[PDB]
């Protein structure tokens, strides 16, 4: 092939213009996203029954539900909450490459069947079947800063002006309204219904038939009499539209003559559905559109056209709104392609550089520096191809094999100028014989470099789907520069190279270049005496290379795992937790205390705090909000100090004081699922008869019992919630009945008062929106207010409800858990310090089997993807390792000698160990992936030196001394050539600070670390390894 | 409410009998009630943590104390079936007749759920086989409401 | 049945209307409502 081509400059540039366009027209239609999908796919079932506690959720919504999620394909498990919200999500997990349309379609359509089982006022207001992603693209504020509009105020507004737009908007595959459009709210007056003896039964009742759309027909409808002459549609009843409309809907006509109207009886206004959140953004009342990206969308592009859709609705906004950005990913992916792009840009400088350096002539330089735009382009093409996008991930897959794309066509020129200089042979010939030297290693180093890539795209879940990203970016880039080095490169070299005369290594220059190269030719006598000397004395170095092996097995073992850095990304959390019971208003308080903080202290890293009461992540309720934090551009936060890590510790310590509240600042997860790092997740299962107290009484136990091993388990707790106060009412059948009055009367009175209840539907402006009835806040506060409501009995009196019920204390659970159909208390907790995640996870199962009878346990997220996707490590760097082994001995057509390269693989991982651990890192994705490109390096490296080594012993009958020594002396320069270029391409990413700087630490200091030691051990060990291991042998 | 009476509300829920002893030892507020009334003894007699109800006795708990509805811990303790700590509470001076808002006495509780040992506790203590609630109804009408046999013989 | 076309497209078609977004390879949608209170709305997809 390089023969091929070699006479054929013509068909290689043509390969290498279609290449380029390719990877041009790929970098032109290429997703952009800061993660691609990693997660397995999730479906989430989520209802509402306006006033229901959580038992009555559970018991006539989920377990119904859960009862019907069956003949559904690939589902791993299932799991559920229900709380006294009135809420229930279950969410369904599936196996990994699992058609999310279709684990979608397949769970609606047997919850579809499932929906005449469940209340009426559940099948109201719908069952929602839903994707479950946790990122967004962005989040939209809207404020009013003028004091004219209510948070409700806002979200209609929204609704009714913005939603549909933006979800019109080219890109976007979601919007969430955070808020509800408005609701018809009739709030019910229990003294002045008594004084007309009415009740909120016959408030429903008047509002379903004066508030409604009725069927009539048409004139001269067919068939008609013949000779008609009109046809004309009858239009009857149709839905009121206004607050007025409903102040004068008629409920009764008193003897006297004179009305009552629902006016008088209730105060009517438009407002929210819900009135459990209350959300402010910096103090002001706010709504806003959480924003998710559609499948194959451009984030970039997305944002941009999200905020040219929004300015154009700007004109119309009434006064005092304000749209505000208090969450967007855009601008940090935006650092990111941009500092990766830079990366890879300076590369293909510091190759000029480096190249110019040595070789010292524009046409030489310029041949190892073309290649690298082409490798890059075909990278990008091959990533389209295989449907990858633009992401974080594939961007460093990138800049972690520099070193490798790069070293290709670097070996083929600088090989091509070597021999022209030691014979002297004109550029074409020299070319020929050069590539007769390396074609057949570079191919193999193509083989063995896949072994080591490949294995790794197939580990399963989402640290597979993880790896993955690096694997294809990473064998695509190695597999373009095998590819253009065998058919460009040599095209060049053999056509643009200027001959050498023989015995010219430009120590007769002048200036600079003249001393370096006598500086450079000595400096090789220097190093191949050494290796004179070392191998004259292997024994004492193959005990300091156990000493490499002990101590990196040392630190490997000591140094702590992560899964990805954490990162500044403008933004973070506070949670706010009051104790159970505290009321919304004591929330409030909290919370204000906490933006006002926020505002004043961190005054100049703080954009705005939008504080969310009644939101939480493991329950909602009124005891519980959210303080989600923006920060000022990073460009105005100089210095460790003003980053999110160092903020969030002052705020953490700051909130310390506060009193019954827990309060805390943390910054957000990479990617917004995955594990807490050595952290498990456990359920605790119900498996018989047992029922939620002795479910919690074995919890409990659990959890005493974890508590005693600090040495193995940290922070193990439940996720949930704890049991609370709740007023039980009992109704007096008897009495009822004697009294003359109606348990349906009775309940929707009760229920529609204090819990609300959804009527129907009206028509606001164009557009369809809900009536709610429920009593006015001050007759549904306190226990004294049940006596305050009457039932009106058959014989036309009323009875005030303390007539015929009695209540009492007790306690209940707030939020019920299930797991797999059955009852289940999820536990949280991590490995101790020093410990693996699996020897905690060994222990819990340990303490689990002493919990009483009935009493089950599952693994279940993080967790479930270890038990099953953590078996899978061994067996694929088994793999690996053969493979690489098995190539290798093709190559050297030798059982043995693949040992004398194989025997590099610590020389890399030493130093990268050694640079983690000095600059406190930890072993994650970026580290693990950076040694296997170091490692994929070195050994190529090697397998060229013995190549080298092996072909003059074999096809010159040189002895085993001599030939290393040659082979060694002629691999000097082209190895420090590549490793110069990388290790000060990578050094901008070891120091740099802010947006991004921890991926980007991540990767450069590994990286760095294993190419120091593993080109300076190398070039002294390989020599080593390569006389000890034939000797043997 | 104080740092250590809520500390107490929740060592004497949760039967933490180690943390009782040392909050015990500290001073914690004995009287101290959550929003609906419930005090320490209360919640450990909901709870059925025999030993916390006599620590928190022997501490000056009230043995009285009613919540927000007029029910006692003795009312607590009889209606979830705990026999002994029925037993101290009673021994304790504890009302056998005390009467919640319902009109709703421990005998009434106690038979409603059928816990034959401890109505003839009540019965032993005193407790009025004819008290009615405010629907007029006794321990015996529960007990032939529900078709408990062995219950109505003994209130005869 | 017996709604005219303002309610039907007030009450069903923007309803179902506004929910039709992120779907992979849509081109275009149109749809109508009458005054035999039917709606139909239909959407493209890409030829592929
Ligand atoms: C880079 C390190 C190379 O360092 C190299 O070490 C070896 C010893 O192993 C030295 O070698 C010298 O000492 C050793 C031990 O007495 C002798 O076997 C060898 O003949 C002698 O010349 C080289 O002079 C030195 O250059
Ligand atoms: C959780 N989250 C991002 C926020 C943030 C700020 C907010 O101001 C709000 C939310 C949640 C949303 C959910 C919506 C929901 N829906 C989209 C109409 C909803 O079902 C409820 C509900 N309690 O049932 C709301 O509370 C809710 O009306 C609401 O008031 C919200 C709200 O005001």
């Amino acid at each position: 092939m390089p023969n091929f081509f070699i006479d054929r400059p013509i068909f290689a540039w043509v390969i290498a213009i279609i290449i380029m366009l390719a990877g041009g027209l790929a970098i032109l239609k290429l997703p952009v996203a800061q993660y691609p999908t990693i997660a397995p796919p999730a479906v989430t079932i989520s209802a509402s029954y306006p006033g229901a506690d959580a038992k009555t959720v559970q018991d006539t919504v989920t377990q119904v539900i859960e009862q019907n999620m069956n003949g559904i394909d690939n589902l791993m498990y299932m799991s559920s909450n229900s709380d006294s919200t009135g809420t229930v999500q279950i969410t369904l997990t599936f196996e990994s490459g699992t058609d999310a349309d279709i684990a979608q379609v397949q769970v609606q359509n047997k919850l579809q069947l499932a929906m005449p089982l469940l209340p009426q006022e559940v099948q109201q207001q719908g069952v929602s079947v839903e994707k479950s992603s946790s990122s967004f693209l962005m989040v939209v504020g809207v404020i009013n800063t003028d004091g004219t509009m209510t948070q409700e105020d806002i979200s209609d507004y929204v609704a009714a002006n913005m939603k549909d737009a933006i979800s019109r908007t080219s890109g976007v595959g979601d919007v969430q309204l955070f808020g509800s459009q408005y609701a018809m709210r009739i709030w019910m007056n229990p003294n002045e219904l008594n004084k007309f003896q009415l009740t909120p039964v016959d408030v429903i009742t008047a509002i379903k038939a004066q508030n409604a759309q009725v069927a009539a027909g048409q004139l001269g409808g067919t068939p008609p009499v013949k000779g008609q002459q009109l046809n004309a549609s009858i239009i009857a009843q149709t839905r009121l539209t206004s607050t007025e409309e409903f102040g004068k809907i008629l409920l009764k006509v008193n003897q006297d003559g004179s009305r009552v109207l629902l006016r008088d009886v209730a105060k009517i206004e438009l407002g929210g559905e819900n009135y459990d959140i209350i959300a402010e953004f910096n103090g002001q009342p706010a709504s806003g559109l959480g924003i998710k990206l559609a499948t194959g969308a451009n984030a970039l592009d997305t944002a941009a056209a999200i905020r040219a859709e929004l300015a154009k609705m700007e004109p119309f906004f009434p006064s005092g709104l304000k749209i505000v950005y208090p969450y967007d990913t855009t601008p940090f992916v935006k650092i990111s392609i941009h500092e990766v792009v830079k990366t890879l840009v300076e590369a293909i400088i510091l190759v000029f550089l480096v190249m110019y350096l040595f070789l010292q002539n524009f046409r030489a330089t310029l041949i190892p520096t073309i290649a690298v735009p082409v490798v890059l382009l075909g990278t990008f093409a091959v990533l389209a191809a295989f449907g990858f996008s633009i992401n974080t991930l594939t961007m460093f897959g990138m800049v972690l094999a520099i070193g490798l794309l790069v070293d290709n066509a670097i070996v083929v020129v600088e090989n091509v100028e070597r021999v022209m200089a030691e014979e002297g042979l004109p550029p074409k010939e020299a070319t020929r014989k050069s590539m007769g030297q390396i074609q057949g290693a570079l191919v193999g180093i193509a083989m063995v470099l896949s072994a080591v890539f490949v294995p790794m795209a197939f580990f399963g879940g989402s640290t597979g789907a993880i790896y993955r990203q690096f694997s294809i970016t990473i064998v695509s880039a190695m597999a373009l520069s095998v590819l253009v080095a065998l058919i460009l490169t040599p095209a060049l070299c053999a056509t643009m190279l200027k001959p050498i005369a023989k015995g010219d290594h430009g120590e007769g220059k002048k200036g600079f270049f003249g001393w370096f190269n006598r500086m450079f030719e000595k400096s090789t006598h220097h190093y191949t005496d050494s290796v004179g000397g070392i191998l004259r004395s292997t024994g004492r170095y193959l005990v300091l290379y156990l000493i490499i092996v002990v101590g990196m097995a040392y630190l490997f073992v000591r140094l702590p795992s992560s899964f990805l850095p954490d990162e500044d990304q403008g933004v973070f959390m506070t949670m706010v937790q009051l104790p159970a019971g505290a009321t919304q208003e004591r929330t409030q308080k909290v919370l204000n205390e906490v933006t006002h903080y926020y505002l004043t202290k961190e005054k100049n890293n703080v954009e705005s705090v939008f504080a969310v009461n009644g939101f939480g992540f493991a329950g909602r309720g009124q005891n519980t909000g959210i303080a989600f934090v923006s920060l000022k551009d990073w460009a105005d936060r100089p210095g460790e100090e003003n980053k999110v890590e160092a903020i969030t510790m002052r705020a953490t310590r700051a909130f310390s004081q506060i009193k019954d509240a827990m309060v805390f600042a943390f910054n957000l997860p990479a990617i917004v699922e995955l594990g807490t790092a050595t952290g498990f997740d456990f359920e605790l299962i119900d498996q018989a008869g047992l029922g939620h107290e002795k479910l919690t009484q074995a919890r409990n136990q659990l959890l005493a019992e974890a508590a005693k091993h600090p040495d193995m388990l940290t922070s193990v707790r439940p996720n949930g919630l704890e049991d609370t106060p709740q007023f039980k009412i009992d109704i007096d059948q008897e009495k009822a009945q004697a009294l003359g009055v109606s348990i349906n009367d009775i309940n929707t009175t009760l229920g529609a008062a204090w819990g609300g209840s959804y009527v129907n539907d009206f028509i606001d402006r164009g557009r369809v929106k809900k009536v709610y009835v429920m009593s006015e806040a001050k007759y549904r506060m306190l226990p004294d207010d049940i006596g305050d409501w009457y039932v009106r009995a058959a014989d036309g009196q009323m009875v005030p409800f303390s007539a015929f019920s009695s209540s009492r204390w007790e306690y209940g659970s707030p939020r019920l858990e299930r797991y797999n159909g059955l009852p289940s208390m999820e536990i949280l907790g991590q490995a101790a310090p020093g410990k693996s995640t699996g020897e905690a996870m060994e222990l819990m199962e340990q303490l689990a089997s002493k919990l009483p009878t009935g009493v089950g346990y599952d693994w279940t997220g993080m967790s479930y993807q270890e038990r099953l996707s953590g078996n899978q490590a061994p067996s694929l760097y088994a793999i690996s390792l053969i493979v690489v082994f098995l190539c290798l001995a093709a190559l050297y057509e030798s059982w043995s000698i693949p040992f004398s390269v194989m025997l590099v693989v610590p020389l890399g991982v030493i130093g990268a160990l050694l640079a983690a651990t000095f600059r406190g890192l930890t072993n994650d994705v970026y580290f693990q992936v950076g040694l296997l490109t170091t490692i994929g390096l070195s050994a190529k490296n090697a397998i060229l030196i013995v190549e080298f080594a092996k072909d003059l012993m074999d096809k010159e009958g040189k002895g085993l001394i001599e030939a290393t020594l040659d082979a060694v002396r002629m691999r000097l320069r082209p190895i420090l050539m590549t490793s110069l270029a990388f290790i000060l391409g990578v050094m901008p990413l070891v120091i740099s600070t802010g947006a991004g700087s921890g991926a980007q630490n991540a990767v450069g200091t590994g990286v760095m670390g294993g190419m120091v030691t593993a080109t300076v051990l190398a070039i002294f060990f390989v020599p080593v390894f390569f006389v000890v291991v034939r000797r043997r042998f | 409410g104080s740092d250590l009476g809520k500390k107490l509300l929740e060592a004497a829920r949760a039967g933490r009998d180690d943390e009782v002893r040392i909050l015990m030892a500290n001073g914690a507020d004995v009287n101290a009630a959550d929003v609906v009334g419930w005090t320490p003894l209360h919640l450990a007699a909901y709870w059925g943590h025999l030993e916390i109800v006599e620590v928190l006795l022997k501490n000056g708990a009230d043995v009285n104390a009613y919540d927000t509805l007029g029910s006692t811990p003795l009312h607590l303790a009889a209606h979830f079936g705990h026999l002994e700590i029925v037993e101290v509470l009673l021994k304790n001076g504890a009302d056998v007749n005390a009467k919640d808002d319902n009109g709703i006495t421990p005998l009434h509780l106690a038979a409603n759920r059928g816990h034959l040992e401890i109505v003839e506790v009540l019965l032993k203590y005193g407790a009025d086989v004819n008290a009615q609630d405010k629907f007029g109804k006794t321990a015996f009408d529960i007990s032939i409401n529900n078709g408990n046999e062995d219950l109505a013989e003994i209130l005869q």
